[PDB]
């Protein structure tokens, strides 16, 4: 999940970063970093709850 | 402005409601003649809870005084602080109730009833907001048991929307004072179940055992034991008479402890309680006067709480004190001992604040129990009531006078019931 | 009652300018950053402190 | 013109309009006698009194206050007690006996004696302003005066009057600590009353605002005076923007519809900062962004839930002091870029901010360090649904037994209430955890 | 006319705020842009729901389809993760890692 | 001594720990700004009141 | 811009976070009672406290640090010593039960209540900064709160605040001086779980300092006060380079950067050159290259492991005083020069240069002279591999009987946190070995 507040990322863990924004300078990407920490977080709030 | 008539019976309650008058007349600041010698306006304020404007500064109480036979009622007046009560008050036959329940009741308390509610229909009309009746007599003998029972009941049927406290002290475990007071006890119970708001069962043991143990006392005498059932007193109506953070009336306390009409029956205890010689070695905090509250040599039942559950509590506080520290001290206790609460009531805990502790002391307490440990005193009656009654002893005097043994029957049967009951929420659980 | 007149005209002025000197106490307060962020007054804490104490 | 009508019913509420009243006079420099020394006002809008103190002869200013309780000894001591000649003595009501913790008492048989004085009382009051603002009332979910014969108030109060704000502060049951026994019984009762008359319900906590004296004031004994005081600065600090201006004002109307969304979601939190006492005002810095943080403190609230379980719907900040936009959008920057704060999905832009000139106002002998910055947080969080959960718990373990049910079934009161009552709490909490989810 | 009626994903506290991607609202050489989104015909050029993340989400809607979105993997297995090379960063969750054992 | 009695004292306003009141402002249609009027008809004194004889 | 917060946990921490803070206080001029004076020159307008003291409007010029301990009478006596109103009441934070040189009960029983509240504060403290720069943590590894709440401390704030650089000032077990016979389990325990929070860890030792002070200071009977001194030096001579401008300056990021290269191998060993008194440095010519060969034999570290043994991988000289680069790079050369240092053959360049113009600061009751020239060296070396195969076979053999296991069992531990941390420190062991090689 990270630390409790978005302006201390430490850039180089950020979805935001200068090598995405290169990335989306053009067309296409929606790159599966943001989905994939979604399901890691969900899967390990299941395995807190049981 | 709410008043209280207090009605005072049987030679024990004309004992123990003239010193109770006698405490609250030296706590309000009222004289042996009559009238107000108080520093504070506050005992002036809310005097009318118990007093009468009789002659300009001059208070007397709102007392009847009743008995077959004049006893301890000409020693009432020949003592001190005797001639505050109104002297038409006194309410006396010539014969005798020999402790029998049917001469209090029946045949030599019919006399007497008519001009007993008379009296009292004077004093109670007067009253502008009348709240309810104080009774303080025994259940062992004919005058406290039988005129008493009569009162109550007459009194439940001109008033049936007032508060009836009754004090009423039982039958002790050990010891009788009296031999037919198993008949006696049971017969009055019989009526005290189903006529009385509230009951508060009051042992002599429990007494004798406060004054040894935790206040020495190697000559005690009835006059501390009719201090401490005085204090108790003051300190259950300590909350009409002086403000408070928190107030808590008679009808309150009623609301507030009963879950069912005939679970009635408490365990009155006051603390704080020091043997003399440690006062120094003890500290007073909160903490300390609620664990004495709390502790099972404090109150004034001889059936002991280990034995039992806790239903309900009452504690009503008197002095400067914090609702923080009285509110985490209730929590405390009820945490530690929660094997000795019902689990299916929260909170079973009913607390009141009143800003003004009696002289001497800064903080004071007074703790109502009503428990389910009630069963032992009820079941130890009972086991006396049925030991003579197989046998039909002492109860050709009850036949002479002129009751049937259906009677006698259906109050054992109704003391029977109300150990059930108080058995059954005992061991009922939530889910 | 009265007449609305001169002296009215002056109470109303006065009204105005009093409300003037109100915000420029207040202008400054603020403009001086070191008063209106990390501000709070020494000496009625200090009192404050005292009452407690003697409490 | 901004007039605000307070009605101060239970022992409870008596005791919140002595610390009231007693920081409105010291606030706006009324006496206790009810005389203005320096008044150089012309009227509309200088009258920062107005809203609370009506005009009388000399320069007498007598509250628009209505003390009801049926107890005559709290509203008495009131009477005999040092604001004696401020108040006037027909808006002091009393009657004979309470209601003794018994909502069947307060509602059926002894509030109906008392209700119409009170209503003529009411309507009088509200007959001399130029225009109201709503009515603050403050009462108490124990029981009694402060649930039966409140719940009438509201009732009458909903039917007649009709279209005017009816701010209720409320104090509510602990988890723990409770003062008496039907208390859960009491507090489901007046449920229907705040959830259908009510347009905006403050529930307060005892044992929140012990924790908060014990933690920040450093009161160890803390009594009722310091939460009735510290209580008092809360609806304060709420009303300032109708007395004196700001940059950014706030009045009742814009204040109800930044909060609630929906007419069934009127139940926000309150909390208030600094809070602190002046030996920790010397080491702390208490800018803006402290006394934000502060208030979105999980153990700051004044109720027993954090709102980390729950998610935020909108937070009406009313920043009093020597406060300047420039700090408060730092501060609520600060704040959306908290992981701790969780938003509702439906409410992007959730802040209503209201900055105000004056700063708070110190009683001479209270607790609270005097500061020149403060805020008071209204937020409508959905995590108040921990307390419906344990009156709840405890309504259910009482009534399964019956226990305490034949008081109000013989004061004139169907049994179906309890059972009715249950429903309408089960569809609030369902309510809240449709709207959170 | 048509109906768009907006979505997105769960909540995550990495998201910052809301971002557009540059592309959509790159006007240097946009002449150009377009037709490239224009000939593959998977990736709607339309003026609305620019913002890839708008609160705290990611934009479930008409931004791309949701395949091409997760096939960007560079095939990394849970066999890797678990047994981390000494010279990376991510050995610095060795003690954590192998504490996993390794079965999928 | 009473609790509240205790508490809620007699409380002296103003003073050292008190704040200048911020009062809001007075109406717009009370505020009328005639003594900027005053000064101003005090000027040009060579008038003639006006009656039938002028 | 520049901040660094400091947390002082156990009492070994306390301790050494007084004697920093009295080196810190008279650095910047910061009266007992915390106020910069007045004036001459620099006035209203000086930032060399900035990473260390915040500021208020009393004056008080608060810690940024927070002393913690599970036990009382230690931060009682910071609470009633010298330094009673400088710190902030809440900023020192103390437990009610001891725990007890157990790793188990300061991890899982004790520490889980006070855990929330010191993060608290350190979220307050963190919120009061804008340029944070990392979290300096000061403790022991002998046992309990330095160990166990350390390591769930240092767990939190590596979960709350990112990967930000939380640097580690340790007290390592001795090789033959000892205090608590429980020690290989509580440094072994705690290893295994802060070998991956912390991004540099400095080991120090507390016989090492004992053999400084004796030899080369002439204090032949010393105590904890000397050692705290001389560690409060080193770490100020790390943090100046954010509080004085001058040469070559190194932030907390550039040094751990040129300093650890590998993830794992984190663990440097701390010099502070010239330690020295002032009738011995009388009769000395204090100079850049013989101070660092004071700094480089073998018989000069505050850790007793001889570096001859190993081989150096990174060393990182912190320079203060009126220092020429050119005598540093003389130095350099001639210790690159001399064969008795081995350095590995991956890291031609193995120094990186710290050069600042303010010379150390004495204090009155102190043991070090006044002195132009200083040098702190941070040396990462394949050394510390004899003091973890010390601490290993001690492990070893206290744990083959299962001896002082039950109390970790009885306070919430395995064997299988055992088993894990001994082959965890196997597999340190290993990395080490093969790094030197
Ligand atoms: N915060 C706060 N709470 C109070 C105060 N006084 C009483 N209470 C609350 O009042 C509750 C008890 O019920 P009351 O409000 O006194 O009942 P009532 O409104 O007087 O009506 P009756 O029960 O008929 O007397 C308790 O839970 C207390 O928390 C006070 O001064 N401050
Ligand atoms: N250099 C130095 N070392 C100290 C000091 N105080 C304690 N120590 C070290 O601490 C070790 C003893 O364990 P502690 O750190 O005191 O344990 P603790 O942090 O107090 O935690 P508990 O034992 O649970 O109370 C000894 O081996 C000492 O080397 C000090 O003031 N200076
Ligand atoms: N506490 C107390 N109990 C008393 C006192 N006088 C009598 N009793 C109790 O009352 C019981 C006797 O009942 P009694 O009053 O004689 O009945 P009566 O003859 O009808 O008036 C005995 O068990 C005594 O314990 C007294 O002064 N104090
Ligand atoms: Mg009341
Ligand atoms: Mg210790």
């Amino acid at each position: 999940i990270g630390p409790e507040l978005q302006s201390d990322l430490e850039t180089r863990e950020k979805l935001t970063r200068p090598i995405v924004r290169v990335f989306q300078r053009h067309p296409g990407t929606n790159l599966p970093e943001a989905q994939g920490i979604i399901r890691g977080a969900a899967g390990l709030d299941e395995s807190l709850l049981r | 402005m709410r008043e209280i008539v207090h009605m005072q019976a049987g030679q024990c309650g004309n004992q123990i409601g003239a010193k109770f008058w006698e405490v609250i007349s030296d706590e309000h600041g009222i004289d042996p003649t009559g009238t107000y010698h108080g520093d504070s306006d506050l005992q002036l304020e809310r005097i009318n809870v118990y007093y009468n404007e009789a002659t300009g500064g001059k208070y007397v109480p709102r007392a009847v005084l009743v008995d077959l036979e004049p006893g301890t009622m000409d020693s009432v007046r020949s003592g001190p602080f005797g001639q505050i009560f109104r002297p038409d008050n006194f309410v006396f036959g010539q014969s005798g109730a020999g402790n029998n329940w049917a001469k209090g009741h029946y045949t030599e308390g019919a006399e007497l009833v008519d001009s007993v509610l008379d009296v009292v229909r004077k004093e109670a009309e007067s009253c502008d907001c009348l709240q309810g009746f104080q009774l303080t007599h025994s259940l062992g003998g004919g005058t406290g048991s039988g005129m008493g029972t009569l009162l109550i009941s007459k009194i439940r049927e001109e008033y049936p929307d007032r508060i009836m406290n009754t004090f009423s002290v039982v039958p002790s475990p050990k010891v009788s004072d009296t031999v037919v007071e198993p008949y006696n006890a049971t017969l009055s119970v019989h009526q005290l179940v189903e006529n009385t708001d509230e009951t508060y069962c009051i042992d002599n043991e429990a007494l004798y055992d406060i004054c040894f143990r935790t206040l020495k006392l190697t000559t005690p005498t009835y006059g501390d034991l009719n201090h401490l059932v005085s204090a108790t007193m003051s300190g259950v109506t300590t909350c009409l008479r002086f403000p408070g953070q928190l107030n808590a009336d008679l009808r309150k306390l009623a609301v507030n402890m009963v879950p069912f009409p005939r679970l009635h029956f408490f365990m009155p205890g006051f603390a704080p309680l020091t043997s003399r010689g440690s006062q120094q070695y003890r500290a007073l905090t909160v903490p300390e006067l609620t664990q004495q509250m709390f502790d099972a040599k404090n109150m004034m039942a001889a059936c002991d709480p280990r034995h039992g559950r806790y239903l309900t509590v009452a504690a009503i506080f008197r002095g400067r004190m914090s609702m923080k520290e009285v509110d985490e001290q209730m929590l405390n206790v009820q945490n530690k001992n929660s094997s000795y609460f019902v689990e299916w009531i929260p909170n079973n805990v009913k607390t009141a604040v009143c800003d003004i502790p009696p002289r001497g002391l800064k903080m004071s307490a007074t703790f109502i129990g009503n428990s389910t440990a009630i069963q032992e005193l009820f079941k130890r009656i009972s086991e006396q009531f049925t030991a003579m009654f197989r046998r039909k002893a002492f109860l050709h005097w009850y036949t002479g006078e002129g009751m049937d043994e259906m009677e006698f029957t259906e109050a054992e049967s109704n003391m029977n019931d109300l150990v059930s009951e108080y058995q059954q929420y005992q061991d009922a659980t939530a889910e | 009652m009265y007449k609305l007149d001169l002296p009215i005209d002056l109470k109303e002025n006065a009204a105005i300018e009093r409300r003037r000197n109100l915000e420029l106490e207040r202008q400054s307060r603020i403009f001086n950053a070191k008063v209106r962020t990390i501000g709070v007054d020494v000496q009625v804490l200090k009192e404050q402190v005292h009452d407690r104490d003697l409490q | 013109m901004r007039e605000c009508i307070s009605i101060h019913v239970g022992q409870a509420g008596v005791q919140i309009g002595n610390a009231c009243w007693e920081l409105y006079c010291l606030e706006h420099g009324i006496q206790p006698d009810g005389q203005m020394p320096s008044d150089k006002t012309i009227g509309g809008g200088d009258d920062s009194f107005n809203t609370f103190f009506s005009e009388t002869g000399a320069g007498k200013h007598v509250p628009r206050a209505v003390f009801v309780d049926l107890e005559p000894t709290v509203v008495d001591e009131v009477r005999t007690g040092t604001y004696r000649q401020l108040f006037h003595p027909e808006q002091l009501i009393t009657g004979k006996e309470d209601a003794a913790n018994n909502y069947a008492r307060g509602h059926y048989t002894i509030g109906k004696e008392i209700v119409d004085l009170v209503l003529d009382r009411i309507r009088k009051l509200a007959d001399q302003c130029t225009g109201l603002q709503g009515f603050l009332i403050f009462h108490s979910f124990g029981g009694g005066t402060g649930s039966g014969f409140a719940s009438l108030l509201m009732e009458r109060l909903s039917v007649d009057y009709g279209k005017k704000s009816k701010l209720e502060f409320a104090i509510y049951p602990a988890p723990q600590i409770s003062t008496a026994v039907v208390e859960p019984y009491n507090t489901i009762l007046t449920t229907h009353t705040t959830l259908e008359h009510s347009d905006c319900a403050f529930m307060v906590d005892n044992e929140a605002i012990y924790d908060i004296c014990r933690r920040n004031l450093d009161i160890e004994r803390p009594t009722y005076t310091n939460l009735n005081r510290l209580i008092a600065q809360i609806v304060s600090s709420i009303t300032a923007s109708l007395r004196f201006d700001g940059a950014l004002n706030v009045d009742l109307t814009e204040f109800q519809t930044n909060l609630v969304p929906y007419p069934r979601i009127h139940f926000p939190l309150a909390t208030y900062a600094p809070v602190i006492s002046a030996e920790k005002a010397y080491h702390e810095q208490l800018s803006v962004a402290e006394i934000t943080n502060a208030c979105f403190e999980p153990a700051n609230q004044m109720v027993k839930c954090d709102p980390r379980h729950g998610k935020y719907m909108a937070c009406c900040m009313l920043y009093r002091g020597d406060v300047v936009p420039k700090d408060v959008n730092a501060a609520i920057a600060t704040i959306k870029t908290k992981r701790t704060i969780q938003f509702v999905d439906w409410c992007p832009t959730g802040f209503k901010v209201g900055i105000n000139y004056q700063p708070p106002t110190v009683v001479p002998g209270g607790d609270l360090a005097k500061v020149q910055r403060a805020v008071c947080m209204l937020s409508n969080t959905t995590a108040i649904a921990e307390a419906w959960a344990r009156l709840d718990h405890k309504f259910d373990l009482m009534y399964a037994k019956r226990a305490f049910v034949h008081w109000y079934v013989g004061e004139g009161m169907e049994e179906g209430e309890f059972s009715e009552a249950r429903e309408d709490l089960a569809a609030l909490e369902k309510d809240y955890e449709e709207v959170g989810v | 006319s048509y109906q768009s009626i907006p979505r997105f994903s769960k909540l995550h506290p990495v998201i910052p705020r809301r971002y557009v991607p540059e592309w959509k609202n790159d006007m240097k050489n946009r002449e150009l842009l377009v037709k490239n989104c224009e000939m593959s015909g998977i990736i709607p050029k339309g003026p609305h729901d620019e913002s890839l993340f708008l609160d705290k989400r990611e934009r479930m809607n008409e931004v791309e389809p949701r395949v091409r979105v997760e096939a960007k993997h560079p095939n990394f297995e849970r066999y890797d993760g678990l047994r981390p090379e000494f010279h990376t960063a991510q050995s610095k969750y060795q003690s954590s890692l192998m504490f996993r054992k390794d079965n999928t | 001594q009473t609790t509240t009695g205790g508490a809620h004292d007699y409380k002296y306003h103003g003073g050292l720990m008190a704040n200048p009141q911020h009062h809001k402002a007075p109406g717009h249609w009370n505020m009328h700004y005639n003594k900027d009027l005053r000064e101003k008809l005090q000027q040009r004194g060579w008038r003639k009141p006006l009656t039938m004889g002028n």
